[PDB]
């Protein structure tokens, strides 16, 4: 009649059983979504290649390892939570084998029910994220997610293989216990050293060294000795293993040292501001040295993927704006006259600016801080564009001075510019030297006049008065004109663009929105995959943060009804938990930010052409969300305390 | 007088069954009196202590302590008052599993201003007064079943209380240790004016007292006074009265 | 004879800080006996009960129960012995908070092959002559401190055991309930031959026995064999011996 007793116990212990099926649900909801993304006909173009296929080989093992570790930790907590019925049954007369069989049967039922439930949860999340990305971000990918049939087999095989590990852990826990230790394991400390134990400092040092060497290897991944598809996979595996192992060894060996050096230096007086902040973490340091690692890893992954997606989007938009150098651009004067005449009856005014250009070659070899290996043309024969001083409304350079323009952040990685020097201008039969002043922050010519991509130069009008007179006719284009069109604040720009398209029959004139659309469409899959994965990992991070809150709130409830009995007010207990919350929400966030910063910096210049503008902007929002979650956690603890007595 | 009670009433229920445990208890404890309560095993005694203090609530009645009354008193001043006085000795051995013996003893002393050396010396004196020494670095799991009682008893003697509430102090102690604890309680009552209320079942412990109150089914049944009598005669009277009941 | 110990030794520690709580204890209980152990408060009594049973392992020495040894014994026959004999009472009142009184008492009957009526009848009888019968739909968290003791004691007679190990049964009960429990234990000792071992601090409760062993610092110290004497004379002898110690 054991079954009736177990069901009767379940009818009352419903809180512990609701924190296990939840983990078993969202782990599957994550893994199935990742697999169904991986198996999709539209991704075969991204497949093969050299770099693209290596990512799939390492993600496929990373997600498996993460899910297995999390599920095993949750099961260990679930078993250790009761640990009393087992001892009572052992005293009553059951052998160990019968207890093992009962536990295994219950685990089979619960685990397979949760596996069946979880699959229907991942599909909805995947479709919802797809709807968000296709609707309120407005990207073009032309990809669809279907239910498929290999995904179910891939999920079921792995989640049936995990059951063997779970059963092994349960059996070894049952075997390696005494009939008396089970009674007092629920209220037994885990800090088993109670000393200084300088060995923990050594462990922390090894963790830091491993993290640093992982960072250093990651800094030299692309553009080096890795060329074969069997070489990038090994490097990625080594980096992603070293970082996690280093973080885990850093957390375990550091908290147990600075948390002992504080208590031992007090002798033990412990007013009520530390009994709720230091004693708790000393009680449960060993079980929190593994959850914090998971939180940091998932947060770092989410931040990195979102940062890369935003880099792609922002760089596409900025490059589209950059290639035209103005709102509207024209090649010849007559079509510009047509467009302006058409706008004349459109009740829209235009700012027409004319800037002559003199294409000439100069020497910037001395100011370059790079290497001759990066040729990018003859070292003494960069082709530039020269404009006067009156054409600029922002600066007025003096005589015998040279100023450059343009920023194009990616350019400051191959061509590296030094401080002020001397620039040699070579002409037909004269040599006028100039000396560098600074680099501006704007582009003055379209991509036709910039040749390979180097920006233009601004000189004083006095020198231009004879530079234009000389006008060496050997590298000049068909005509020297940069007639452009500028408009006011946000208005019916689409109407003007439609007029532009209906003007150019041969479509030989540049536009802004068309280039933006082309650039956005050319990177659709690349900006879609990372966004999808980042959003899924963000949701999983939120769920895993919420789970720990309820677990730890329920674990230590009886301690709030003893201190409140002796006389301490409910307004003083809340002053000791803020420290714990600040610690728990300040360590992982900082470590994850460091990981994300050293992760994005080694993988850009494949997704876009700008880093420091979007990367800073994407971390602030995540920090704000994380702080909001922490504030909600503190409010929930306040509500729990109020009802303790 | 200090503690004044008038037609108290308590009831434990869930809006469906309302069982009654106390029906009209009246007490008039005075300053410096070693009043003891005993009787039966199913009536309300620990509930009587809980309602008498501020640790619990009441249904019908009024209680006066040191003049002021707890009718409109909030949960802030009440907690402050319970912190500044009213040392407690619980029955279920209310210790903290995340601390040590020394921390548990010294925690209530850490409210106002006490310094490290003074606190250490005071704990030293109290610890070797009772007998819990060389157990200053052991969690309340590795400790025996009577040393927990001694620690809980010693927690309430360290911050100089004005009123002491006892709940079976001699529950898991032999004759000698119980005699030592009772003698310390009597000395604390005598040398310094501090009322002590103790609830126990063993007549020997109640012999040390000054008054004995018998409770049966939530009612006042008989009340001795001792007075100008020796300990032996009082103990014999307690035994005879218990035999009558 | 049933129990036969030879130089029992136990040590609490972790191979670096090892203490000693038992040093050469010899017990020779014979079938149909009522033995009691009393003395001190920090010495080894609960550990003695835990080691004479099959719950904790002996560091050095051998113990024989019913002829065959038990320290070096396989798991299957040991579990069979647990199921068909034994029965133990915990000082900490080891109950299950997620059940109520009825299942917590009927738990030992959940493995044997009995119907729905016989188990209920046996529980009703035990509750009838134990005192706690109206407490059947109440969880062991809204129950007093003595009724929990009665529940723990009652979850040992429901499967007709042959050896009953008691650990301070009368610690939170008045005189009437203690007398009821002791006379019930005596009645189960005479009709159904079953050795009983009990540890207590109250001389009145221990007067019901037939032999007492005093333990001081984990060593044997005298042994009163009682014999053909009245209860009052035995009580006086126990009191005198305790006073000498
Ligand atoms: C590949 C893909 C589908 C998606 C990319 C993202 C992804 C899911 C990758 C799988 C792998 C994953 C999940 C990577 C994690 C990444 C992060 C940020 C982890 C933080 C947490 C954390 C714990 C970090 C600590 C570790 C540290 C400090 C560093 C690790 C550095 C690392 C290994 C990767 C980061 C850089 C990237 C993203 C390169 C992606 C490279 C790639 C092929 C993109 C395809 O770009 P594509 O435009 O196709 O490239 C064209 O391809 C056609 C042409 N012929 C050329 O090959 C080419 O020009
Ligand atoms: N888990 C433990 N680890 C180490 N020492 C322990 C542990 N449990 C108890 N002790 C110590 O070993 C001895 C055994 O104490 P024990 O429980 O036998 O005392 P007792 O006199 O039977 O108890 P009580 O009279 O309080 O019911 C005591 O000195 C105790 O402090
Ligand atoms: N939380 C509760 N909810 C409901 N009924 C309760 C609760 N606590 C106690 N009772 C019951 O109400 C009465 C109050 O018992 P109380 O705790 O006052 O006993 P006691 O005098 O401490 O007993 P003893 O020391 O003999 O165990 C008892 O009948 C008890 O079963």
């Amino acid at each position: 009649n054991i079954n009736q007793l177990i069901l009767r116990n379940l009818k009352k212990n419903l809180r512990n059983y609701y924190l296990y099926v939840f983990a078993l649900i969202f782990s599957v909801a994550l893994y199935f979504a990742f697999v169904t993304l991986q198996y999709d006909p539209a991704i075969n173009e991204v497949k093969a290649s050299i770099k693209g296929a290596a990512a799939i080989k390492t993600a496929s093992i990373l997600l498996v390892a993460v899910v297995a570790i999390f599920i095993l930790y949750a099961n260990t907590i679930f078993i250790k939570r009761r640990s009393k019925e087992i001892g009572l049954f052992q005293l009553i007369g059951m052998t160990k084998h019968k207890i093992f069989r009962i536990l295994s049967a219950e685990n089979v039922m619960l685990y397979f029910g949760s596996l069946a439930i979880g699959v229907a949860a991942g599909f909805s999340i995947s479709k919802l994220v797809l709807m968000i990305l296709f609707k309120i971000v407005d990207v073009k990918a032309d990809a669809k997610l279907h239910f498929s049939e290999q995904a179910l087999v891939q999920t079921v095989i792995v989640f049936c293989g995990i059951y063997l590990l779970i059963m092994i852990m349960n059996y070894t826990f049952i075997k390696k216990q005494s009939i008396l230790s089970l009674f007092k394991v629920t209220s037994s400390t885990e800090d088993k050293v109670k000393k200084i134990s300088f060995f923990q400092m050594l462990i922390g040092a090894l963790g830091i060294v491993l993290i640093l060497t992982g960072y250093y290897v990651s800094s030299e991944l692309f553009g080096g000795k890795f060329k074969t598809i069997n070489e990038l996979f090994v490097a990625m595996s080594f980096i992603l293993g070293s970082v996690i192992i280093g973080t885990f060894l850093f957390y375990k060996g550091s908290v147990t040292f600075i948390s002992n050096i504080i208590r031992k230096s007090k002798g033990g007086y412990l007013n009520i501001s530390e009994v709720l902040s230091l004693s708790s973490i000393m009680f449960r340091m060993k079980s929190n040295a593994l959850l914090l690692t998971i939180i940091t890893t998932v947060s770092a992954l989410a931040i990195g993927l979102l940062s890369l997606a935003y880099i792609s989007y922002y760089s596409s938009e900025k490059t589209a704006e950059q290639n035209v150098a103005a709102d509207f651009s024209f090649m010849n004067e007559k079509d510009a006259k047509l467009f302006e005449n058409k706008l004349r009856e459109s009740n829209i005014s235009f700012v027409k600016k004319a800037t002559p250009v003199l294409q000439a070659n100069v020497d910037i070899a001395n100011i370059m801080d790079g290497t001759p290996k990066e040729m990018q043309g003859d070292p003494g024969n960069m082709q530039l564009a020269v404009v006067s001083d009156k054409d600029v409304k922002g600066v007025d350079v003096a005589a015998g001075e040279a100023v450059f323009s343009g920023y194009t952040d990616l350019l400051q990685k191959i061509m590296v510019f030094k401080d002020s020097g001397v620039i040699k201008v070579k002409s037909k039969h004269e040599t006028q030297p100039l000396k560098y002043k600074g680099l501006r922050e704007e582009f003055l010519v379209s991509y036709t006049f910039t040749s390979g991509g180097m920006p233009a130069v601004i000189v004083d009008d006095s020198l231009f008065k004879q530079l234009d007179k000389d006008k060496d006719p050997r590298i000049q284009l068909a005509q020297s004109t940069f007639i452009g069109v500028n408009v006011k604040h946000d208005d019916q720009m689409e109407k003007a663009n439609e007029l532009f398209q209906q003007v150019n029959k041969k479509n030989e004139h540049l536009s802004r929105l068309d280039t933006s659309a082309a650039q956005k469409s050319l990177f659709g899959m690349v900006m879609f995959i990372v966004g999808f994965l980042g959003l899924t990992f963000l949701i999983t991070s939120g769920c895993i943060l919420y789970f720990k809150q309820m677990g730890e709130s329920e674990d230590e409830k009886p301690s709030y009804t003893i201190l409140r009995k002796l006389g301490f007010t409910q307004g003083d207990l809340i002053k000791g938990i803020r420290i714990k919350q600040m610690y728990n929400f300040g360590i992982p966030l900082v470590v994850g930010l460091f990981h994300s910063y050293f992760a994005v910096q080694s993988g850009w210049f494949l997704f876009g052409s700008e880093v420091w503008a979007p990367m800073i902007m994407v971390m602030v929002l995540y920090t704000a969300l994380y702080s909001i979650f922490g504030f909600l956690s503190v409010l929930y603890y306040k509500k729990v305390i109020k009802s303790s007595l | 007088v200090i503690l004044e009670a008038n037609k108290i009433r308590k009831s434990y229920g869930n809006k469906l069954n309302k069982q009654e445990v106390l029906k009209g208890i009246d007490i008039h404890i005075e300053k410096g009196e070693f009043v003891s309560i005993m009787g039966a095993s199913g009536s309300g005694k620990t509930t009587l202590l809980n309602v008498l203090s501020s640790i619990d609530q009441v249904s019908h009645g009024t209680i006066h302590i040191n003049g002021n009354d707890m009718t409109a008193m909030k949960e802030k001043q009440l907690a402050e008052f319970r912190k500044q006085h009213l040392g407690f000795i619980f029955q279920d051995y209310n210790l903290l599993d995340t601390l040590t013996v020394k921390e548990n003893i010294l925690l209530p002393l850490s409210i106002t201003k006490l310094s490290k050396k003074e606190a250490n010396r005071k704990f030293e004196e109290v610890a070797k007064e009772l007998g819990i020494y060389e157990l200053r670095d052991k969690y309340p799991n590795e400790i025996s079943g009577g040393q927990k009682q001694r620690t809980s008893a010693g927690r309430a003697f360290i911050h100089d209380p004005s009123i002491i509430f006892a709940d079976q102090p001699t529950g898991a102690l032999d004759s000698k240790s119980a005699s030592d604890l009772l003698n310390k309680l009597s000395q604390l009552n005598q040398k310094r004016n501090a009322t002590i209320i103790m609830v126990t079942h063993d007549p020997v412990a109640a012999s040390y007292c000054g008054r004995v109150i018998f409770i049966k089914d939530g009612q006042m049944y008989t009340q001795l006074n001792k007075g100008g009598q020796d300990r032996q005669t009082f103990f014999q009277d307690i035994m005879k009265t218990q035999g009558v009941l």
